[PDB]
RNA sequence: UGUUGCUGUUAAAGGGUUCGUAGUUGAAUUGAGGGCCUCUAAGGCGCAAUGGUUUAGUCCCAUCCACUUCGGAUUGGUGACCCAUGCCCUUGUGGUCCGUGAACGACAUUCAGAAACAAAAAACACGGGAGUGGUACCUUUCCUGAUUAUCGCAUGUCAUGCAUGCCAGAGGGCGCCCGUGAUUUUUUACUGUGACUAAAAAAGUGUGACCAAAGCAGUCAUUCGACUUGAAUUAGAAAGCAUGGGAUAACAAAGGAGCAGCCUCUGGGCCACCGUUUCGGCUUUUGUUGGUUUUAAAAGUCCAUUGGAGAUUAUGGGGCAGUGUGACAAGCGGCUGUCGCCUUUGUGGGAAAUGCCUUCCCUCAACUCACGGCAUCCAGGAAUGAAGGAGGGUAGUUCGGGGGAGAACGUACUGGUGCGUCAGAGGUGAAAUUCUUAGACCGCACCAAGACGAACUACAGCGAAGGCAUUCUUCAAGGAUACCUUCCUCAAUCAAGAACCAAAGUGUGGGGAUCGAAGAUGAUUAGAGACCAUUGUAGUCCACACUGCAAACGAUGACACCCAUGAAUUGGGGACUCAGCACGUUAUCUGACUUCUUCACGCGAAAGCUUUGAGGUUACAGUCUCAGGGGGGAGUACGUUCGCAAGAGUGAAACUUAAAGAAAUUGACGGAAUGGCACCACAAGACGUGGAGCGUGCGGUUUAAUUUG
RNA sequence: GAAAGUUCACCGAUAUUUCUUCAAUAGAGGAAGCAAAAGUCGUAACAAGGUAGCUGUAGGUGAACCUGCAGCUGGAUCAUUU
């Protein structure tokens, strides 16, 4: 239970001290390497060169096939794969444009269907890619 | 409850409902503290001087039939031990567990009681150099 | 041990009234516990009660009409004062029409009610409905 | 993340147990007063009076007599009591007043609180200062005396002295500063009030920037300005400041003989006072400074008795002596074990007075009772209480598979030996491994060695836990109970630290019967050191060291309070020969373990839990401590401490996943149980098919298609 | 009066070298974790799961596991000489 005494106070703190270590909404918080594991450097957005595209399979009750990019982050030097979130705009990505990343929805898990991928690709050369899709700009080859 | 190891008794001795003396005591202060000194010069603990007075002279309580019990006359005459009753008692106790042990170190029972005996004698010793009763440089050993 | 002579007192009180026992026993006496009764008698929560004597310490004993609900006690004995009357009164209480807080003061033991007519805050004691 | 306001039996989570420091928390006492008057203010389990035919009653009585469950009868009967006012006792409201507990003098003082005293008071009383108070403040009693300032008189005049004096005494009363005195002054948290504290920001008051976020502005007559123009106010953590309040707390001291002032009138004697080092300091007045010295108060000290107290009896206790009283056994006596000593001798009783006094019996425990001398010794009884709080004592040869030591006892298992018999024996589902004419198995007798102590042995006991079972002896303990003994808060719970700890393991020595991991062999099986069978090493046992890893469980932390139903059990207590004993029954109580398979309230998701809590918890607060924050990853990794090692303590992250888990219900299944039913099931048993030669259907292959279900 | 310069003391940049501490980092090979598949080998657990199960510990085995020893019931038992 609690201590209820009038100098009671320190046994208490020390206690909640101890117990938040217990919890991972704190950690997430505090502690610095999330922020180093974290891909962008807990940024909202970081840009990349896409390498590669690489065709990406699907868990076992919804069977489907799942266009992503191999991209590398110009910030960290590190490695990531993205999914192309719109019908038909894998066109719209070619390799060693630039492109931004973002993250989508739950950033702690993976994506049903898609696993090891939490990363969506908002941007291409910094045109919206939705733009190009629901037709208003085209690409720049420029 | 048991202050060490288990034990719930309620074993105990009340007081007398009527604190001044019975109509068949017709004996004055001087007479109960002459006795208890007299008795005392055998070496005699109070807790069996007062056991001797109320089984023989039918006396109540000494606090009743005199204005002080029956350490308080002690002091006044220079009669009273300088170690208390309590702490006396755990030490002999103690030595003669020390005794045994000496002999068989095999014996669980008594080693964990001579523990306790040690401990409680130490809360004893600290307590009467808190009120004074005892020098400030006391020690058990 | 009982580490409050209040505890030990209301526990006897509550419990006997969720059985509706017209009469319970106390074990221990205060002055304190004295005062605290003395104010639910006159408001009509008891009938009466005695204190008896046996020259070491006292046995209260008391008489309910069954008016009561609960006799609570506030154990740390926290500090309540001028405006924080409302806040305990609120919190504690299901009422603010007919909750009583008791409440300590230099002046002696009295309600909330009666403590905020004189203008002083202290230290609470126990509470009742 | 649960301080307000979390959970931990089973869902994530009470540590294996105990001791124990920091830390946190800790029982009761000191005590918060009264009266007289008015008030329909209430109650009355107080009460004099007087009222009431049954206009209201019950006990007694009357008449019946009714064997026993009818009645009525009148004035019944100060009876009982019922509806009434004061006399009431409390208490409500109302006034003022108290030396506001008891105590002291009462009109001429001290007058209804004053001198003294009590109490309170250092915010005080004890002495004193002109450099104190705008030139030394105010005042009333008692006598002296009255300036009635006819701005005059006196002091003073070389004066810018064209400047003061204009009440003796009495107690004083404030203000100011300093000195001295306290038996042990005194504080703090908390609270109320008040000080002291930048703006911006926020809360807020006023105002029609057209409204609005905003701003601190503006608004009005009607002119050669008015509003005294507005621009309020509050909050703003601790910590510091001042001053009331004095309940609850905390700090500190005391720890009880480890102590403790009696006050006071007056008189005398002595006496420096600081200080003690080769001469130092020192109080006014005498005109003043410089010098010495005296007398005198003060203080100290010695004696003296003047008045008054005391919170513990000084004509007293303690100890010696003389006389008489009461009395034991030998020496003596009764004339029947016991009585007395020159009686009586127990105690109230008896007698006699107006419960008491006196007389009379005449106060026993080897000294007890009564009286007297005077000799002694010499402070001591003034303390809160003794917690169904802790410690200690004593007792029942108390209570128990509690613990250690020493000595015997019991059969069985295994082996050996002797006396006999003769062919199989071990062992299993069936076998085989295994043992046998060199005589097994079997029976009896005896001996050896090691372990263990059956049944009795339990919804029983003891131990802190782990755990503990033959008998006798022995050593030190522990719990419960009983007590008008002792101590007086010594306590509760716990980071740190310390001790104990099942089995298996490790070191060294002894032992090695039985069982037995590993190993070996035979089966079982598709495969099988398997499970099974025959063997067998470590180990199993003991001593001394380590290890501390268990479902160490009641998956329920420790202490404390409250909480109902019934029947038992286990200990203690209550109403010649280990012997004024032991058992049982009835009833009661305290302490343990648990059952209601009629456990009360209540709680819980349910299973369940019930004075023996998981109850008294959203109406959430008795106290302390440990653990847990979806499931995996992990009790892993790294670091570090302990260990001979095996291992133990401490204890992540990357990454991954959306469930994991708890309880109950309804279905289904079981080489689960129980009761039943079927020649589509089986028993007994009659007839076939199943491999030939044919017909038909299907499959396969074939082919233009060999249509297809 | 006073400049260049001299000597000594003090403050001390920076470089060099060592050490400490923090951060990040390559690496043969070895070993775990996780996630896939229409692979392979067995049948351990859940029914007495066909050798009741599980905990602690030690040993053995290709796997799931098996075995000895002491416990727990979360057993297949709340229970059979008053």
């Amino acid at each position: 239970t609690k201590a209820n005494g009038q100098h009671a106070a320190r046994k208490l703190v020390r206690l909640r001290r101890k117990n938040r270590w217990a919890d991972k909404g704190w950690k997430k918080s505090h502690t610095f390497v999330a922020q180093k594991a974290n891909p962008f450097g807990g940024s909202s957005h970081a840009k990349g060169i896409v390498l590669e595209k690489i065709g990406v399979g699907a868990k076992q009750p919804n069977s489907a096939i799942r266009k992503c990019v191999r991209v590398q982050l110009i910030k960290n030097d590190k490695k990531i794969i993205a999914f192309v979130p719109n019908d038909g705009c894998l066109h719209f990505i070619e390799e060693n444009d630039e492109v931004l990343v973002s993250g989508f929805g739950r950033s702690g898990h993976a994506v049903g269907d898609i696993p090891g991928v939490r990363f969506k690709i908002v941007k291409v050369s910094n045109v919206g890619l939705y733009a190009l899709y629901r037709q208003k700009k085209e690409k720049p080859r420029n | 409850v048991r202050m060490q190891g288990v034990g719930h008794g309620k074993s105990a001795s009340s007081l007398p409902f009527c604190r001044t003396p019975p109509s068949w005591l017709k004996i004055a202060s001087r007479d109960v503290i002459d006795a208890v000194c007299k008795l005392a010069k055998k070496g005699l603990t109070p807790s069996r001087i007062g056991m001797q007075l109320r089984d023989s002279m039918g006396i109540a309580q000494v606090k009743n039939v005199t204005g002080r019990k029956i350490l308080r006359i002690l002091k006044h005459k220079g009669m009273a031990p300088e170690i208390p009753e309590d702490l006396y008692c755990l030490i002999k106790r103690a030595t003669e567990m020390r005794k045994h042990l000496e002999r068989n170190t095999k014996d669980r029972d008594t080693k964990f009681r001579l523990i306790l005996v040690e401990s409680r004698i130490h809360r004893l010793a600290r307590y009467y150099k808190r009120v004074k009763q005892l020098p400030p440089t006391w020690k058990y050993e | 041990t009982m580490m409050s002579v209040l505890a030990n007192a209301l526990r006897c009180i509550a419990s006997a009234e969720r059985r509706g026992k017209r009469q319970v026993l106390i074990r221990p006496s205060s002055k304190v516990v004295v005062k605290f009764l003395q104010v639910m008698q006159k408001h009509g929560y008891i009938g009466e009660f005695e204190i008896i004597d046996d020259h070491r310490a006292g046995k209260i004993v008391v008489n309910l009409n069954g008016r009561l609900n609960k006799c609570g006690a506030i154990c740390p004995r926290f500090d309540c004062t001028t405006p924080d009357f409302e806040k305990w009164v609120k919190n504690i209480l299901p009422s603010r029409q007919f909750g009583f807080v008791v409440l300590t003061t230099s002046l002696g033991i009295m309600d909330h009610e009666e403590a905020r007519a004189r203008n002083t805050g202290g230290k609470v004691l126990g509470f009742f409905y």
